[PDB]
């Protein structure tokens, strides 16, 4: 399903409860006869920044918070505002999560963290440390049973252990340039983690779809997962139990706890309309327990439905892991950490590296531009068309307006105030061209002579909008010379985009993105 | 031949910082 006024499209991700959401959807249209399309899209969480860049997406994005810090510093979601008197329903924690420079970019709908999962006629009462697994495993292989399984693909799955005797993301406001994967502790937990495949009490194959068909077959002991699993246990009859996390040399095992989140797109025309469904239909009771018989929730932000499920045990040892670990952090490296740390898990783990090595490569690759230029191409179009309108041009693809929402406000903006700006300097830019004699041999390095020459002592939003008006009249001016066509349009408009985001995209957002350029020219 | 584009240069960054100046405050 496409975006479409008067519609919602939700993306959210295929191991959550999508049925009981869809049929909060179904009830949402009987009562006011708007419909609800929901969607599981493979790897919705990288495509959702490439498509979101261009305006395209869904409405509602469903994920966890780490993510989002990295869309909202790209522009790709709407500020969200709720009354107080709904602010106070769900816990304050939750709202926290979803807050990037001091604006809550999404409503939260749930507190996620992993627990151990037990057969309790297999492994009766479960062990309370990492340390004491290898001595179970041969005692059940003898069985032909094993102790654990669990997912070694991802790394959401190995990092309580590695984190449990001082692996560490980012030192806390956050030192980019201070990673910790690479310290004693981190090499400390995945060295332990290592060795149980090396000996043969683990696979380093193992995937969530192995281990899950094990415990819920019986094959296995223990699993490790999250609330989204107890569904699945349920029917295949196992009798199971959930409980704490073991320990790792005597300290608790850290898990990074997600609280799954609804983001609105920054592109969407339905913002309203997808506020009141989430705080009318999904956050109450019926409608929070509607998805939770699909797939469980876990610990909900809801305060009034929590305080029922909080009477289940497995949600109890759910809020336990959830306090011994730490709520991840959602600022826009959270990516490049999590890339890092699956290569070096995914490398020791299969014995293409030693942990010393491949965690030395997760610091350096933890540390440190296309899809920012197709951010800022989309500005750039909007104001290279009009004033191609303006002079008379009737330019390929810069036909027609159709702006979408985040650049119909933008657009607004820098049409007024660049008018401002060469309507007190008509003469300079009407003869600007006949001074350089451009070429199309010469045309390349006069622009980027003339746009370094205007930066080098510094900048500001003014040096930006003539920078903005220099090469949007350099454009008109290349469409206008029968040697250099239309061809050379969309070239200088990708000249301006590139130079933007490769030269100014640092200075734009320390000064606040897109949001800061409205309130620094804001009217009246 | 060039050091036209330093003028035009030079032009430009006055001109937007008259800009800037004439919305220091709202
Ligand atoms: O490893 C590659 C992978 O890393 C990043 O994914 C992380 C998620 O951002 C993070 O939330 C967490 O994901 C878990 C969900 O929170 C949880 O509800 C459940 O659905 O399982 C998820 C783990 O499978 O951990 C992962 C890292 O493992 C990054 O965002 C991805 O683009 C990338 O593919």
């Amino acid at each position: 399903m496409k975006i479409e006024e008067g519609k919602l499209v939700i993306w959210i991700n295929g191991d959550k409860g999508y049925n009981g959401l869809a049929e909060v959807g179904k009830k949402f249209e009987k009562d006011t006869g708007i419909k609800v399309t929901v969607e599981h899209p493979d790897k919705l969480e990288e495509k959702f920044p490439q498509v979101a860049a261009t305006g395209d997406g869904p409405d509602i994005i469903f994920w966890a918070h780490d993510r989002f810090g990295g869309y909202a510093q790209s522009g790709l979601l709407a500020e969200i505002t709720p009354d107080k008197a709904f602010q106070d329903k769900l816990y304050p924690f939750t709202w926290d999560a979803v807050r990037y420079n001091g604006k809550l970019i999404a409503y939260p709908i749930a507190v996620e963290a992993l627990s151990l999962i037990y057969n309790k006629d297999l492994l009766p009462n479960p062990p309370k440390t990492w340390e004491e697994i290898p001595a179970l495993d041969k005692e059940l292989k003898a069985k032909g049973k094993s102790a654990l399984m669990f997912n070694l693909q991802e790394p959401y799955f190995t990092w309580p252990l590695i984190a449990a005797d001082g692996g560490y993301a980012f030192k806390y406001k956050y030192d980019i340039k201070d990673v910790g994967v690479d310290n004693a502790g981190a090499k400390a937990g995945l060295t332990f983690l290592v060795d149980l495949i090396k000996n043969k009490h683990m696979n380093a194959d193992t995937d969530y779809s192995i281990a899950e068909a094990a415990f819920n077959k019986g094959e296995t002991a223990m699993t490790i997962n999250g609330p989204w699993a107890w569904s699945n246990i349920d029917t295949s009859k196992v009798n199971y139990g959930v409980t704490v996390l073991p320990t790792f040399k005597g300290q608790p095992s850290k898990p990074f706890v997600g609280v799954l989140s609804a983001g609105i797109n920054a592109a969407s025309p339905n913002k309203e309309l997808a506020k009141e469904f989430l705080e009318n239909y999904l956050l109450t009771d019926e409608g929070l327990e509607a998805v939770n018989k699909d797939k469980p929730l876990g610990a909900v932000a809801l305060k009034s439905y929590e305080e029922e499920l909080a009477k289940d045990p497995r949600i109890a040892a759910t809020m336990e892991n959830a306090q011994k670990g730490e709520i991840m952090p959602n600022i826009p490296q959270m990516s490049a950490f999590w890339y890092a740390v699956r290569t070096a898990v995914i490398n020791a783990a299969s014995g293409r590296q030693t942990v010393d090595e491949a965690l030395k490569d997760a610091q350096t690759n933890s540390s440190s531009p296309n899809a920012q230029e197709d951010n800022y191409k989309r500005i750039v179009k909007s104001y290279v068309g009009e004033k191609l309108r303006k002079k008379g041009l009737k330019i390929r693809g810069y036909e027609g307006e159709e702006l979408k929402p985040p650049v119909i406000e933008i657009a607004k903006t820098l049409q007024r105030v660049g008018d401002e700006l060469e309507s007190a300097n008509t003469d300079f830019f009407k003869n600007m061209c006949d001074q350089l004699q451009i070429t199309p041999s010469t045309a390349y390095p006069t622009f980027q002579s003339i746009a370094d020459e205007i930066f080098v002592s510094g900048k500001n939003w003014g040096r930006v909008v003539a920078f903005l008006t220099f090469g949007g009249n350099f454009a008109v001016h290349c469409a206008l010379r029968a040697d250099m066509g239309e061809e050379y349009v969309d070239r200088v408009v990708n000249w301006i985009s590139k130079y933007m985001a490769v030269n100014l995209d640092y200075w734009i957002n320390q000064q606040g993105g897109w949001d800061g350029f409205l309130i620094f020219f804001e009217k009246t | 031949n060039g050091t036209v584009n330093k003028e035009v240069a030079h032009c430009l960054k006055r001109i937007g910082d008259d800009l800037v100046n004439n919305h220091q405050l709202n």
